[PDB]
RNA sequence: CACCAACUUCCUAAACUUAAAUUGGGUUAAUCUAUAACUUUAUAGAUGCAACACUGUUAGUAUGAGUAACAAGAAUUCAAU
């Protein structure tokens, strides 16, 4: 599934790390029904849990919808522009919570094949070898077998 | 012998746009100068032999109608002439064809 | 069309330039091969005496045909004439670039026309200044005998009692079948036998479960190159510059043939007697009689033979 | 059955503005239902490929094929309606961008054998397409040269890394 | 074993064609409705000079009131409202709003607009085209010029002076006929039609009326070529 | 091996190839003009070149009427052999048929074709093939080279 | 410097084709009647002063667009890209006609007119090179011939066969750049202004003037070079397909200016010449051309 | 005087320890019915309830293959000579 499948290298969306950590997900929106034993759960993540996942991420806006609805959905939006998408139909309080935590951590990335587990720009420090390293030189620089 | 396998379309695409079986694309086709249509180098045009045909065909029923009958054919040459056309000093005594059209400018 | 088209040198000629362009074509021929009659006096390349273990030029000849011939004994030998036709040295090679030991000289034979060749061809010859030649070959020359190149060759380059090897292009016999290609005996007429009368029989052994490379099969026969070794040279004709071969040659008459020396082991070095360079008839040290003749023919003209 | 080909010749784009090149004309035209095998029409379909349309004419008059005369039927209907439908302005300014042959519906007969013995024949029909679009034929592909391969080679060295490191 | 050869059976005309047929001729039970009549029923004939004027042309329809007059009480007697004065007011509204539906194409407003003389002679050659149709202002007023009367239709011709630009378009875009904003003044007759008798009938565009004295209009850009006679081998030119 | 052999393999045998060549040429002594295909005009033309040359011993020779009874199955034509064609061609040393390649035959079967005819006929010029003018860019050149070439020797 | 008298010579060129582009206004149809032998009775119409003998070709096909070098419109040899102007019967000239007189000259004068070109760019631009001249020699001549008078410096110095080579080659360059041959029927005013510098010139232009009633002068470029014409000429310059420069002689009574012709033989691709028939032409004109 | 090497074992996170007829158990695709849901769902009740393979059945389309094989005596002025 490797060659059947497109890779990437570790990377970061702005340099997340070295001036300021800014948190990717920008966005939530739950679609919910009134009254649909489907979207049970989903109905007591917003009596519960919704308010307070709210104010720990203060730069994630998040949209509440209760509508006529067949399965609650979540949607996803990251600052790179990638959207995800979740079916809900049918999950505990237990785990939408824990789905929705993973939504937030994760950055806009996407999920395939990284080729590599490191990832530098500056990867030589003393200089990166070549062949003429370690050869010590000739006096006046004399191919081998040169006669001058 | 027949086949022990089924050839795929890979093999068989190989075999069948081969250069040795497409069509050659011909570089000696040229212009009639008299009637302007396409001609090759070394054949006569089409359609300038088509006028002189039936032309012909025209005289050679004539000289069936001339003839009225199987085993007929003169011992003395042929001419054939054209309404305003009289025989001259050296058509005497030879087979004449006469048609009701006017000289044709190509027949001389 | 804003394409390809095809032309040739009669295309565009009118009717009278047609016979004009043929004279002067001719013409040109003429007056070439008139320019390189004289080769000893056309600042000719230093003449090194012979030394044992030379090799010189040989010539490219025209197959006429086969006659009879007899002997002072009263055999009779069939004999094959090849003609010496517009042979030219055409390029000289020296031992470096040719990566023999040997030098090589290239010659060429029987002048043809200029009209249907491709530029490259007609470039090389009017930088030798002569006209364009049937077919080129290469013989192997040691550094004495080295000719410069556009010196005609004749016949006389050969003498009666000297072995020749000839090399041509056999005839050619289409595709044929297993009988007829390699003699194989094939399978009988009656008794039974069903479909099966001049077809290869087993190709192989059962074991090897293949065919070995240089089977003998149905396939394209004759138009090969090959060679005749130790054909005696029995007479020359100087005016007509004919050779006179012992027994067959290679090829339809007709067909160009490559002569030069025998190689075989007897005749190693029997170019002594012969001109080791060439045959300068330019030189004119002595006029040779219009026939030359081995010393056991028995020429026409001589009183009959009487075994007495 | 589907007949898109058709259609193909009646789309309509917006007028262009005055700062814009000219777009080349379209003509779509086809011939449904021909008595003769798709993949012996390929051949003629193949040839005129990328021609000029009087080059593909000249080239179809002497061929010995019947699809040949057929294909130049095609053409010339084709080449009338670019210049009274399609706003082509020269006859001549026109070359073959497109020519297929496609399958078309067939027939299924009984092919009869020696020994009461059958095979099931095929009435094969096939299809015809081309498009023509105005303005001279493209210019013919050029081999690369000694020194464009070259070239390329040295970008295939130049591309190298150093392989599983940091 | 096989399957049967059936037949297998736009196409009835082929069919019969190939086969051949008796195709006798049938009586319509219904008898077919016609809204207006192909043609005009006095095609009138513009007076000389009547361009290039930079009222007597009504001066000399109130003389010919005598071939014409005596229609407009007809007109008036099944609606008893058509004032010629007012009417070429109207004209213009229907001319000038018909024009441009065709931008839009709009073909259902134009059968409201026009009549069914007029809309195949507006849109047969537009097919696959983007005209582009405005109307700058109008030189000078519009009059009536002829009334004429016949189940019962009654036309009256319209004479306009105005200026329009036209930009015809291919499927390309590309430019064909016109200049993309150039005024260009023209005078032109306009027949209108209505079917009196209909409880539903208005005034439609019937057809226009072009004087011989006209100017040539303008050229297609593109040039043409006309192919001369086509000869068979028999034939020789003369 | 067919090296050096000088005939077609024509009909259903040796016999069927005179007979049809003798048919081919029995139209083409009638008609003076005939249409057949270019196998098969090519191998009756060496038999028109000839069949004249015996009109032109004469008619009381004894093997010319033996040749040409055989060859012209209407018996018409021999007169018109000894007493039209062969005085035509009296001053003519050879080469009395003119043959030359028409269009592939529009029949399904694209033969190649050939109209094969005795000189001197009556019936309309052929269209043959013209060579150009001396006028021509190239010709004139040459033309030029030819007036230089003999005019100083 | 060269390349000044380049640009401002090309800027009065382009200038003087929107002046009279600019002066006909709208678009007006004309009736050009085909009276050749092939498709007659073809009546095209065309755009005045916009369309040219080559748009009329292109209506029939693509063979005359090959094959036609010139038209007769109304009697007169019309180039093939200069625009019409009146209705008109046109007929199309190839070199195979039996009467291609007037094809012959308008090759001739191109091939002429390329030689010019080709010489004046291959000297170094420290020597000055003045051409003087077009001649008008019979094509039975056996070459055609520019004269030039180049700078005294070089005045004892002779082309050797390389260089005579040389200038071969860029012949063959400019025939691959298949440049089409622009004309222009210009005032003496502006002629005159385009070679003012070259006294040579001037007079010429000024004998064209005096023999027309006006003082309308025929202007031809290709590419960047402009010259006079003694008439029109070829299409493009990949007609050709065969050139050579082939001999220079120096004019002997050419004390007070040394002026030397160039010489040279070409041929077209609709009339091609077999190896050995184009060395012989080639050889015959290495010749002195006399003028008649 | 050693190195290399089979998750054999350690290590971070986890996991809790071995051909296949047969046996025990946990879920589940699809469709219908009951009651709900309302861009295609939930709890129950049902069933002609899931096919890479039976020289399977029907239909379609390939391969062999544009291959083996098939056909009209000639010319002309053409229900003709
Ligand atoms: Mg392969
Ligand atoms: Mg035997
Ligand atoms: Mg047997
Ligand atoms: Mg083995
Ligand atoms: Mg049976
Ligand atoms: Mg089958
Ligand atoms: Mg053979
Ligand atoms: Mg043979
Ligand atoms: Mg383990
Ligand atoms: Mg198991
Ligand atoms: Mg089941
Ligand atoms: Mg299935
Ligand atoms: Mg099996
Ligand atoms: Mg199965
Ligand atoms: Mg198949
Ligand atoms: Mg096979
Ligand atoms: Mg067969
Ligand atoms: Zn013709």
């Amino acid at each position: 599934t490797g060659r059947g499948t497109s890779s990437r290298f570790l990377t970061s969306v702005l340099h997340n790390g070295l001036g300021r950590y800014v948190q990717q997900l920008q966005r939530l929106s739950l679609s919910l029904s009134r009254d649909a034993p489907s979207s049970r759960g989903a109905r007591e993540f917003v009596e519960r849990e919704v308010t307070d996942f709210a104010r720990r991420n203060p730069g994630v806006v998040v949209y509440v919808n209760p509508r006529p609805c067949a399965m609650p959905r979540i949607v996803a939006e990251y600052l790179n522009g990638a959207v995800r998408e979740e079916n809900v139909n049918s999950k505990s309080v237990e785990e939408i919570k824990s789905l929705v935590q993973k939504l937030a951590d994760q950055s806009g990335l996407d999920v395939i094949r990284i080729r590599k587990p490191f990832h530098t720009d500056n990867p030589s420090i003393q200089g990166q070898w070549h062949p003429f390293t370690n050869k010590r030189t000739a006096l006046h620089g004399l191919r081998p077998r040169e006669l001058r | 012998a027949a086949p022990k396998n089924r050839r795929t379309i890979e093999v068989n695409r190989c075999r069948r746009r081969n250069p040795q079986k497409l069509i050659k694309i011909k570089n000696n086709i040229d212009i009639c100068p008299e009637c302007g249509h396409l001609k090759q180098k070394h054949v006569l045009c089409g359609y300038c032999y088509e006028k002189v045909r039936q032309e012909t065909t025209k005289i050679r029923q004539q000289i069936g109608a001339q003839e009225g009958g199987p085993f007929r054919a003169p011992s003395v040459e042929t001419m054939v002439l054209y309404t305003g056309e009289k025989p001259s000093e050296k058509d005497q005594g030879k087979r004449i064809v006469e048609r009701n059209i006017k000289r044709p400018s190509w027949f001389t | 069309l804003h394409s390809k088209s095809s032309t040739w040198w009669d295309e565009h000629l009118s009717e009278e330039n047609l016979s004009f362009v043929k004279q002067l074509v001719s013409d040109e021929n003429k007056t070439q091969l008139t320019s390189k009659l004289n080769p000893l006096k056309d600042e000719p390349w230093p003449l090194h005496p012979w030394e044992p273990g030379s090799f010189r030029v040989g010539l490219i000849a025209l197959k006429l045909g086969m006659m009879p011939l007899w002997t002072k004994d009263g055999q009779k030998h069939a004999v094959t004439l090849l003609q010496v036709q517009d042979c030219h040295v055409l390029k000289y090679t020296p031992k470096e670039d040719h990566n023999g030991k040997i030098a090589a000289l290239t010659v060429g034979g029987k002048t043809v026309s200029r009209f249907y060749k491709p530029d490259s061809r007609l470039e090389f010859y009017r930088d030798l200044g002569l006209p364009p030649k049937q077919i080129h070959k290469i013989f192997h020359v040691t550094d004495n005998a080295v000719i410069k190149p556009g010196t005609p060759l004749y016949a006389a380059h050969f003498r009666p009692g000297q072995y020749v090897d000839v090399t041509a292009k056999t005839i050619g016999k289409g595709f044929q079948g297993v009988m007829k290609r390699w003699g194989f005996k094939g399978q009988p007429a009656s008794h039974g036998q069903t479909k099966t009368h001049r077809r290869p029989g087993a190709i192989s052994t059962g074991d090897i479960a293949r065919v070995w490379p240089g089977t003998k099969m149905p396939g394209r026969m004759g138009n090969q190159n090959r060679t005749v070794y130790g054909l005696k040279v029995w007479r020359v004709n100087t005016k007509h510059n004919i050779i006179y071969v012992n027994g067959s040659v290679p090829g339809h008459k007709n067909c160009l043939v490559k002569i030069k020396d025998s190689t075989l082991p007897a005749y190693k070095d029997s170019c002594k007697n012969l001109p080791f360079p060439t045959y300068f008839p330019d030189g004119d040290e002595e006029e040779l009689p219009e026939d030359l003749f081995d010393e056991s023919v028995w020429q026409p003209s001589e009183p009959s033979i009487t075994f007495a | 059955i589907s007949r898109k080909w058709e259609k193909k010749n009646k789309i309509v784009y917006p007028p262009q503005l005055p700062g814009e090149p000219r777009r080349p004309a379209e003509i779509y035209h086809c011939r449904r239902q021909i008595k003769y095998s798709k993949d012996k029409m390929w051949y003629l379909a193949k040839m005129i490929r990328g021609m000029s349309i009087d080059q593909a004419l000249a080239q179809l008059e002497f061929n010995d094929k019947k699809g040949a005369q057929i294909i130049k039927e095609v053409l010339l209907e084709a080449q009338d309606m670019a210049v009274r439908d399609h706003n082509v302005e020269f006859r001549s300014n026109l070359h073959i961008a497109e020519s297929t042959s496609g399958r078309g519906q067939c027939l299924k007969r009984i092919r009869y054998h020696g020994r009461g013995r059958f095979g099931i024949m095929e009435k094969v029909y096939c299809h015809y397409f081309v498009k023509l679009v105005e303005g001279p034929p493209p210019p013919p592909e050029v081999p690369k040269t000694a020194v464009d391969h070259a070239k390329d080679y040295i970008q295939q060295l130049r591309s190298r890394t150093i392989i599983h490191t940091l | 074993r096989f399957r049967p050869p059936t037949p297998e059976p736009k196409e009835f005309l082929e069919y019969a064609r190939k086969a051949g047929l008796v195709i006798p001729q049938e009586r319509l039970e219904r008898p077919i409705h016609l809204a207006c009549t192909a043609g005009i029923f006095d095609p009138y004939v513009p007076p000389e000079g009547d361009a290039r004027m930079s009222l007597t042309q009504r001066t000399e329809r109130l003389r010919k009131n005598a071939a014409s007059q005596l229609a407009i009480r007809k007109i008036r007697e099944f609606d008893a409202n058509f004032k010629t004065k007012d009417f070429p007011e109207k004209a213009k509204d229907i001319f000038i709003e018909a024009h441009l539906c065709l931008n839009n194409s709009d073909h259902d407003r134009l059968h409201t607009l026009v009549t069914e003389h007029c809309f195949p002679d507006m849109v047969w050659d537009l097919k696959y085209k983007t005209v582009r149709w405005g109307f700058v202002e109008s030189l000078e007023p519009a009059q009536v010029v002829h009334v004429r009367c016949s189940n019962m239709y009654g036309q009256v011709t319209v004479r306009l002076h105005t200026r329009q630009t036209l930009a015809i378009y291919d499927r390309f875009g590309r430019l064909m006929y016109g200049q993309e904003d150039v005024p260009k003044d023209v005078l032109e007759y306009v027949v209108f039609e209505r079917h009196l008798m209909n409880p539903y009938g208005s005034w439609r565009m019937h057809a226009k009326i072009v004087p011989a004295w006209a100017p040539p209009k303008q050229p297609i850009l593109k040039t043409l070529m006309i192919p001369g006679p086509q000869l068979k081998p028999w034939e020789e030119y003369e | 091996i067919s090296h050096g052999r000088v005939y077609r393999r024509l009909g259903l045998g040796p016999e069927s190839r005179i007979h049809l060549l003798r048919n081919l040429l029995t139209g083409l002594v009638r008609h003076e003009r005939i249409e057949a295909t270019w196998a098969r005009a090519d191998e009756m033309r060496g038999y028109a070149e000839k069949l004249i040359d015996y009109g032109k011993l004469g008619d009381t020779n004894e093997r010319a009427m033996r040749m040409a009874d055989f060859w012209l199955t209407e018996k018409d034509l021999i007169p018109k052999l000894f007493k039209v064609l062969a005085p035509r061609f009296q001053g003519q040393n050879g080469n009395y048929t003119r043959m030359l390649q028409i269009p592939n035959r529009k029949e399904q079967d694209r033969a190649k074709m050939a109209v094969i005819e005795y000189k001197g006929n009556y019936l309309p010029p052929l269209p043959l093939p013209h060579r150009d003018s001396n006028l021509t860019l190239l010709n004139q050149l040459l033309l030029g080279l030819q007036q230089d070439l003999h005019h100083n020797q | 410097s060269p390349t000044e008298l380049t640009e401002m010579r090309n800027d009065l060129f382009n200038r003087e084709k929107s002046r009279q582009l600019s002066l006909t206004p709208r678009t007006e149809k004309i009736e050009v009647k085909h009276v050749g032998k092939t498709d007659p009775g073809t009546v095209f119409v065309m755009n005045k002063n916009i369309s040219t003998p080559y748009s009329c070709a292109m209506h029939l096909s693509e063979w005359y667009c090959s094959k036609s070098i010139l038209a007769l419109v109304d009697g007169q040899p019309w180039d093939m890209y200069k625009p019409l102007t009146k209705s008109c019967e046109i007929k199309f000239l190839t070199f195979k006609d039996p009467d291609p007189k007037e094809v012959n000259k308008a090759y001739w004068r191109s091939c002429a007119m390329m030689l010019g070109c080709v010489i004046e760019r291959a000297f170094k631009d420290d020597y000055v090179v003045s051409l003087v001249r077009a001649p008008e020699v019979p094509v039975i001549a056996g070459a055609f011939c520019y004269d030039v008078t180049l700078d005294k410096r070089l005045d004892e110095w002779m082309p050797t066969k390389e260089n005579l080579r040389s200038f071969t080659k860029d012949a063959h360059a400019l025939i691959y750049r298949d440049l089409p041959f622009e004309t222009l029927d210009v005032d003496a005013r502006v002629a005159l202004e385009i070679f003012q510098h070259n006294k040579y010139k001037v007079d010429f232009i000024e004998e064209k003037a005096s023999q027309n009633p006006e003082r309308i002068v025929k202007l031809h470029r290709i590419g960047d070079f402009i010259d006079v014409s003694e008439g029109p000429l070829i299409p493009r310059t990949s007609v050709c397909f065969q050139y050579e420069v082939s001999a220079v002689h120096n004019l002997n009574p050419s004390q007070p200016n040394l002026i030397r012709r160039f010489q040279g033989l070409s041929l077209p691709t609709h009339l091609r010449a077999q190896f050995t028939i184009w060395d012989k032409l080639v050889e015959r004109s290495r010749k002195m051309v006399t003028e008649d």
